[PDB]
C-alpha cells in the first residue's frame, strides 16, 4: 500500500478525480475504518472540496 | 458459435457447402466467375453500341445479365478461398 | 471559364458598376466649392474608388452576370491568391498563437500558484515565450514524435460511462 | 514602482493594450494597402 | 556492406517516420509496422528500376535507345504510351495486368498481416529465386546483394521523381534540360 | 617559419607584418593555401592558352568538333577567334556545368574535413583558423610527397601565374618582351 506522502492515482470511477494524481496525507491504522486513507489534491471539485477518503484498492502509486 | 478470434475465421462461417470445399477449387471458380462477368459486360456494351440491336431495349440479353449478377459471386468465392487456405484446406 | 464566369476586365456589367459608383460621388461633389474640405474629401474618395476598380481589372479575378468578383476554392493553383496563399498565412499565425499560449500554461504549471500567473501575467516570461512560436511546425512536430504532445489514456479523468 | 508594474500585468489591462496595439495594426495596414480582396496588388 | 555509407553509418530517419505508430497510443493501428514499410521500399524500388529502364530504352534520338519490338505501336513519349497500347492490344494488355494482379495478390495471401508485425516472411521475399541463387552463394554475398538491390532501387526512385518533375515543372531538374 | 622561397635568392619581407603583428600563425597557413590555389589555377590556364594558340583542338586532335550540339558551336570557329574572344562564345548551358564542378570541389574543400564530411559544426571546417592547409588530399597513384616536390610545385605555380598574366596582357595590349 501507500505511506504518508505517497503520490497515488484514483481508481474510483464516480470520483471527481478518476485517473488523476494526488498525495496521501494520513492512513488510518485502525482497520474498522472502511476508507482509511485521506488523500489531498491541489484542484477542487464542483463543490470546491479539496480532499476525500479512499480505500487501499482504489488508489495506485506513481513513481 | 460464430464469433472468432485470431488472424482468420473458422471454416463454418462459409456455410455447409463451402466449408467442405478445398481452397484451390474455390480460387479457380472465382477466377472463372470474374472472367464471365467482364466478358458479359463487354458483350452488353457492344450490343448497346450496335445499330439495330439496341432499339426498344433489345440489347439486354438474359445471359449477360446473369454474368453481371455473377460479379459479386466472384468476389465471395475468392474470399472463401482465402479462408479455406487459412484453415489449411 | 469556370462555371461560365468571365474575367472582370472583360465583363460589361463590372464596367457599369465602376461608372455608376463614380457618377454617384461626382453628383455629390458639385455642391461644394473647389478648395474646401468637403470637395477635397470627395475627390480623394473618387481616387480611392477608381483605384479599386483598376486593381480588380488586372487582378485576375472572375466576375459573374451580376458584375461582382467571385472566388474559386477548388484548389486550382491559378486562383491561389484567393484562398490558398491567404490560407497558409492564417494557419501560420493561428497555429503560432495556440502554440505559444500552450507553452505558457505548461511553464507556469510546475509552481506553488499556477492560477496566480493566469490573472497576473509574468510578462518577462510571457514576452520570451510569444516569439518562440515562429518555428512552431518544427516544434509541434518534435513533441508529436517524442511523447510530450499527447498524454496517455490513464491520465485523463473520464465520465462514469467511459 | 514594482506594484504598479504588477498592476499593469493584470489580465484586463494586458488585454486592452494588446488589442489596442492589434486593432491599430490592422487599421494601419488597411490605410496603406486598402481594398485587398486577395493577393492581387 | 551496411547500407548507410552515404549517410554516416547511422540510420537515416530524420522526421522519425519509423518511430511513429509507437510514439503515442492515439491511433491504434493506423500507421504501418516496420515489416510493411520494408516491403513498400523494396517494391517501390523494383517498380522504379523497371520503369526508368523502360522510358530510357524507348526514347528515340538524343542520347536515347529507340529500341522497339516489331508489331507494337510507335509512340514518341512515355506519357501517352500506355493508353495507346491499352486500346490497340487488348489481349496482351489484359494478360499482363492479370499476371501482375495474381502475383501481387499472392504476395500477401499466404503470409499474415504485414501492417502489423505478423507476416512470417522476410520483406521482399517473393518466391522468385528460380536461379537457385542464395542456395549456392554464402551468407556474406547474399546479404550484400540485398543492399545492392536496395540502393539501386533507391537511385531509381529518385530518378522517377526527376522524370515526374521535369514534365510538371518545366525548369525543375536542369541536368535534363541539357541531357535530352 | 614558412616554406622555401626563391631558389636563386630568398626573401620573406612582407610576412612577419601579418603573421606576428597583424595576424598570427593561422594567417600563415591561409596565405600559403591561397598561393597554392592561385598557382594551380594559373598553371591550368597557361596550358589551355598554349593549346589554343598551338592548334590542338577537337578538329585537329579528335573526330568531334561540334561543341554546341544545338547552338551550332564548332571548335573550328572558336579556334579562329583567339583565346580571349572564345570564352565568351561558350553556351550558357556549358558555363553552368563548369561552374557546377568547381562549386562541388570548393564545397568539398570546405565540408569534408579529412576522410568525411562533418555533420555538426558552428561553421565549416575550412572557415575556422587554419581551415584549409592547401592540400586537398587528392593523391591518385601518389608518386611522392617529399620536401622537394612541394617546393617544385610552388615554383611552377608562380611562374605559371606570371606567364599567363603576361600572355593575357599581350593579347590585349603592347606588353614588353617577346613570346
Ligand atoms: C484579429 C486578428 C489577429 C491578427 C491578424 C493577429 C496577428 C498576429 N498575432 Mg495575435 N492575437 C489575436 C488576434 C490577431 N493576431 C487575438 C484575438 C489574440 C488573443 C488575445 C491574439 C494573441 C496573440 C499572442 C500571445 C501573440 C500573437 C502574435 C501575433 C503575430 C504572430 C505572427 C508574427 O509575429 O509575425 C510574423 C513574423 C515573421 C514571419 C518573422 C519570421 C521569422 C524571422 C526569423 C525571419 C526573418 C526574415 C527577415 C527579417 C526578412 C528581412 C530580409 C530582407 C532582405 C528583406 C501576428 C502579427 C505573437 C506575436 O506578437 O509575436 C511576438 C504572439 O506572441 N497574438
Ligand atoms: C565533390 C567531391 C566529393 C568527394 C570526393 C566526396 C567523398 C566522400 N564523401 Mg561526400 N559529398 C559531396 C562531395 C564529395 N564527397 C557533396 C557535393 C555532398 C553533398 C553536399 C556530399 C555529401 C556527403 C554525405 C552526407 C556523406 C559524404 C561521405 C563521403 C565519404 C564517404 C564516407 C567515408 O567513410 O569515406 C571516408 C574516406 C576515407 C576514410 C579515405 C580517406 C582518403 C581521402 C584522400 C579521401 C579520398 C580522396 C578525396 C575524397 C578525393 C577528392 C579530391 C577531388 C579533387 C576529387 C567520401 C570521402 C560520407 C562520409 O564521409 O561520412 C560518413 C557521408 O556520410 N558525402
Ligand atoms: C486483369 C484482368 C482483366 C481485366 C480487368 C480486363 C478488362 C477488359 N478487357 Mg480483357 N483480357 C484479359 C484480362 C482482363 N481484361 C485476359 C487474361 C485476356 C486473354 C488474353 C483478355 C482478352 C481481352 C480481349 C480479347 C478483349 C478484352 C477487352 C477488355 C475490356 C472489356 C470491354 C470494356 O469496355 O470493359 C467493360 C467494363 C469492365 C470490364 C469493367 C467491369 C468491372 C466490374 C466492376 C467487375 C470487376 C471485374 C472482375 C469481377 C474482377 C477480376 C478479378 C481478377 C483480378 C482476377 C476491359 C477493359 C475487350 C476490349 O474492349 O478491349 C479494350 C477485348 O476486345 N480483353
Ligand atoms: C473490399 C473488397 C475486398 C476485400 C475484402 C478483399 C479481400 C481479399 N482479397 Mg481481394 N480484390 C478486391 C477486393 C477485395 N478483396 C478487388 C477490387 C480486386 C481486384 C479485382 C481484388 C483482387 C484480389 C486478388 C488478385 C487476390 C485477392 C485476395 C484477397 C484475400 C487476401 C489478400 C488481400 O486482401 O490482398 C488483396 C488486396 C487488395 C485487392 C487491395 C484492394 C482493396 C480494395 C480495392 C479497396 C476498397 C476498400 C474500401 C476501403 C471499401 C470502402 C467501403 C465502401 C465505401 C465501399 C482477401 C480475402 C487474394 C486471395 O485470393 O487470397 C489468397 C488474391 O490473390 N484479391
Ligand atoms: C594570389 C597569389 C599569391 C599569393 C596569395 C602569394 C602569397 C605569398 N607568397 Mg607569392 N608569388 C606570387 C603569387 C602569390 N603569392 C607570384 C606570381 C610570384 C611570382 C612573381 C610569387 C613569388 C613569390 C616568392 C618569390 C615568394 C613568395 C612568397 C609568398 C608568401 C609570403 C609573402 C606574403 O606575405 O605575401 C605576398 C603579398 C601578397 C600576396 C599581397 C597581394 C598583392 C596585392 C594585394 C596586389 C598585387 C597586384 C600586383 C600589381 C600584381 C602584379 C604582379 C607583381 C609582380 C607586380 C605568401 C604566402 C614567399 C614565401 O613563400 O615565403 C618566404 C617567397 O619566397 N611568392
Ligand atoms: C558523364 C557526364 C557528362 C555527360 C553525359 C555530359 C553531356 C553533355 N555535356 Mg558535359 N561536362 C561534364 C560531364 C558530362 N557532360 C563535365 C564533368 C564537365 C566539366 C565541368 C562538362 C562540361 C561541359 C561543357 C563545357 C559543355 C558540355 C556540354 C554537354 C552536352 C551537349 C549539349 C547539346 C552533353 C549532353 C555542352 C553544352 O551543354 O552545350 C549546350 C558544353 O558546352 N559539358
Ligand atoms: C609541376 C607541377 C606539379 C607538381 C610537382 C605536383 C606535385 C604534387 N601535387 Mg599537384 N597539381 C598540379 C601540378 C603539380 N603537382 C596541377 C596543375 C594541379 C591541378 C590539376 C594539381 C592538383 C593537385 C591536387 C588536387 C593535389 C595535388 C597534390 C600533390 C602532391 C602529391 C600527390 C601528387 O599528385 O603528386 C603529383 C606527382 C607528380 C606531379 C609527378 C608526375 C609528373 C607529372 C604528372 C607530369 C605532368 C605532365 C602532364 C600535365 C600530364 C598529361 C599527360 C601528357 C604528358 C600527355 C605533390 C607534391 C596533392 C597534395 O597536395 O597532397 C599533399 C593534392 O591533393 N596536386
Ligand atoms: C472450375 C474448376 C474446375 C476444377 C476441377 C476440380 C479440381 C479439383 O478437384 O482439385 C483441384 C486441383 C488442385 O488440387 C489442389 O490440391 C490442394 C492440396 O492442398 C487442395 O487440397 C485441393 O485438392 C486443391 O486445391 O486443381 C488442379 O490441380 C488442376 C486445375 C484445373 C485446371 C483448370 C484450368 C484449365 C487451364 C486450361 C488448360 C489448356 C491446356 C490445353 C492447351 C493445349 C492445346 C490447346
Ligand atoms: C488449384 C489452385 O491452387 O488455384 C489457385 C489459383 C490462384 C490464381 C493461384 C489463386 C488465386 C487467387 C485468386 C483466385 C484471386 C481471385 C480474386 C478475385 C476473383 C477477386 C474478385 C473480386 C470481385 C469483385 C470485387 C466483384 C465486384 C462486383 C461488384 C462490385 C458488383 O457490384 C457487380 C454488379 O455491379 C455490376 C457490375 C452490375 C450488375 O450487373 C450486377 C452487380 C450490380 C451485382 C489461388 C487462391 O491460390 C488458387
Ligand atoms: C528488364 C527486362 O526486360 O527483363 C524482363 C524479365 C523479368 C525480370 C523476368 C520480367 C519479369 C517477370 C517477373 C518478374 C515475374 C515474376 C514472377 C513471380 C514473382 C512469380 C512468383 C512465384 C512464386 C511462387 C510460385 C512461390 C512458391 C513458393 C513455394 C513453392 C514455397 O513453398 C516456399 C517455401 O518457402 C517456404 C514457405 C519455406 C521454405 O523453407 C521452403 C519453401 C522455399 C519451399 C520482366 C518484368 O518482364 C522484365
Amino acid at each position: 500500500g501507500p505511506k504518508r506522502g505517497a503520490k497515488v492515482k484514483i481508481l474510483r470511477k464516480e470520483s471527481y478525480w478518476y485517473k488523476g494524481t494526488g498525495s496521501v496525507v494520513a492512513v488510518d491504522q485502525d482497520p474498522n475504518t472502511r476508507y482509511p486513507v485521506v488523500v489531498r489534491f491541489n484542484k477542487v471539485n464542483y463543490a470546491n472540496v479539496s480532499t476525500n477518503n479512499y480505500a487501499l484498492d482504489e488508489i495506485q502509486e506513481v513513481e | 458459435d460464430m464469433t472468432w478470434e485470431g488472424e482468420y475465421p473458422p471454416s463454418k462461417v462459409l456455410g455447409p457447402i463451402m466449408s467442405k470445399m478445398p481452397s484451390g477449387l474455390l480460387g479457380l471458380i472465382s477466377i472463372a466467375c470474374a472472367a464471365v462477368c467482364v466478358y458479359s459486360i463487354a458483350q452488353s456494351g457492344v450490343l448497346q453500341q450496335q445499330p439495330g440491336a439496341y432499339e426498344n431495349g433489345s440489347w439486354v440479353k438474359w445471359y449477360y445479365v446473369l454474368g453481371s449478377f455473377g460479379g459479386p459471386l466472384a468476389w465471395g468465392t475468392h474470399v472463401a478461398s482465402w479462408i479455406q487456405r487459412k484453415n489449411g484446406m | 471559364d469556370i462555371s461560365g464566369l468571365t474575367p472582370c476586365k472583360e465583363s460589361k456589367q463590372f464596367a457599369k458598376r465602376e461608372k455608376q459608383a463614380l457618377k454617384k460621388l461626382q453628383a455629390s461633389l458639385k455642391l461644394y466649392a473647389d478648395d474646401s474640405a468637403p470637395a477635397l474629401a470627395i475627390k480623394a474618395t473618387m481616387e480611392k474608388t477608381k483605384k479599386r476598380f483598376d486593381n480588380y481589372g488586372k487582378y485576375g479575378l472572375l466576375c459573374g452576370s451580376d458584375g461582382l468578383p467571385h472566388l474559386i476554392v477548388s484548389g486550382d493553383q491559378r486562383h491561389w491568391g484567393e484562398f490558398i496563399t491567404p490560407g497558409i498565412l492564417f494557419l501560420y499565425i493561428a497555429g503560432w498563437i495556440g502554440w505559444v499560449g500552450r507553452s505558457y500554461l505548461i511553464a507556469i504549471r510546475d509552481e506553488k500558484k499556477p492560477t496566480q500567473k493566469e490573472i497576473i501575467i509574468d510578462v518577462p516570461l510571457a514576452s520570451r515565450l510569444l516569439f518562440r512560436g515562429f518555428s512552431w511546425p518544427v516544434a509541434a512536430y518534435r513533441e508529436l514524435l517524442n511523447g510530450e504532445l499527447v498524454d496517455a489514456a490513464a491520465a485523463a479523468a473520464a465520465a462514469a460511462a467511459a | 514602482m514594482r506594484d504598479l508594474k504588477t498592476y499593469l500585468s493584470v489580465a484586463p489591462v494586458a488585454s486592452t493594450l494588446w488589442f489596442a496595439a492589434l486593432a491599430g495594426l490592422l487599421i494601419e495596414i488597411n490605410r496603406l494597402f486598402p481594398d485587398a480582396l486577395t493577393f492581387p496588388f | 556492406a551496411t547500407g548507410f555509407e552515404e549517410v554516416g553509418g547511422k540510420p537515416w530517419d530524420p522526421l522519425s517516420l519509423g518511430k511513429l505508430e509507437d510514439a503515442n497510443d492515439t491511433f491504434p493501428n493506423m500507421f504501418p509496422k516496420s515489416q510493411y514499410l520494408q516491403e513498400s521500399e523494396i517494391k517501390h524500388g523494383r517498380m522504379s528500376m523497371l520503369a526508368w529502364t523502360g522510358v530510357w530504352a524507348t526514347h528515340v534520338g538524343g542520347m536515347g535507345l529507340g529500341m522497339h519490338i516489331p508489331g507494337m505501336p510507335v509512340e514518341s513519349d512515355w506519357t501517352k504510351a500506355l493508353g495507346v497500347f491499352a486500346a490497340e492490344q487488348p489481349a496482351l494488355f489484359g494478360a499482363i495486368l492479370l499476371f501482375i494482379s495474381i502475383a501481387e495478390g499472392e504476395s500477401v495471401g499466404h503470409s499474415g498481416d504485414n501492417w502489423r508485425n505478423m507476416s512470417t516472411k522476410e520483406p521482399g521475399n517473393l518466391g522468385f529465386d528460380w536461379m537457385g541463387l542464395t542456395r549456392k552463394l554464402s551468407e556474406e554475398q547474399v546479404a550484400r546483394y540485398k543492399i545492392v538491390e536496395l540502393k539501386n532501387g533507391r537511385a531509381a526512385m529518385i530518378a522517377m521523381a526527376s522524370l515526374f518533375a521535369m514534365e510538371a515543372i518545366p525548369g525543375s531538374v536542369p541536368i535534363m534540360n541539357v541531357f535530352n | 617559419t614558412p616554406l622555401g622561397g626563391e631558389p636563386v635568392f630568398i626573401g620573406e619581407n612582407y610576412w612577419d607584418k601579418l603573421t606576428l603583428e597583424y595576424g598570427s600563425e593561422a594567417t600563415g597557413t591561409y596565405l600559403r593555401a591561397a598561393e597554392l590555389k592561385h598557382g594551380r589555377s594559373a598553371m591550368l590556364a597557361v596550358t589551355g592558352f598554349a593549346f589554343h594558340k598551338l592548334g590542338l583542338t577537337l578538329n585537329n586532335i579528335s573526330p568531334h568538333e561540334y561543341l554546341s550540339i544545338r547552338d551550332n558551336i564548332k571548335f573550328a570557329d572558336l579556334a579562329a577567334m583567339s583565346p580571349i574572344e572564345a570564352v565568351k562564345h561558350i553556351p550558357a548551358e556549358g558555363m553552368a556545368q563548369i561552374f557546377a564542378a568547381i562549386a562541388a570541389v570548393e564545397i568539398y574543400e570546405l565540408t569534408h574535413r579529412n576522410g568525411k564530411l562533418a555533420y555538426d559544426e558552428s561553421v565549416a571546417p575550412g572557415l575556422q583558423p587554419g581551415g584549409l592547409t592547401g592540400d586537398l588530399g587528392w593523391n591518385p597513384l601518389n608518386i611522392k610527397v617529399t620536401d622537394r616536390r612541394r617546393l617544385s610545385e610552388l615554383q611552377n605555380g608562380r611562374a605559371a601565374m606570371f606567364a599567363i598574366s603576361a600572355w593575357v596582357a599581350a593579347e590585349a595590349i603592347p606588353g614588353s618582351v617577346p613570346i
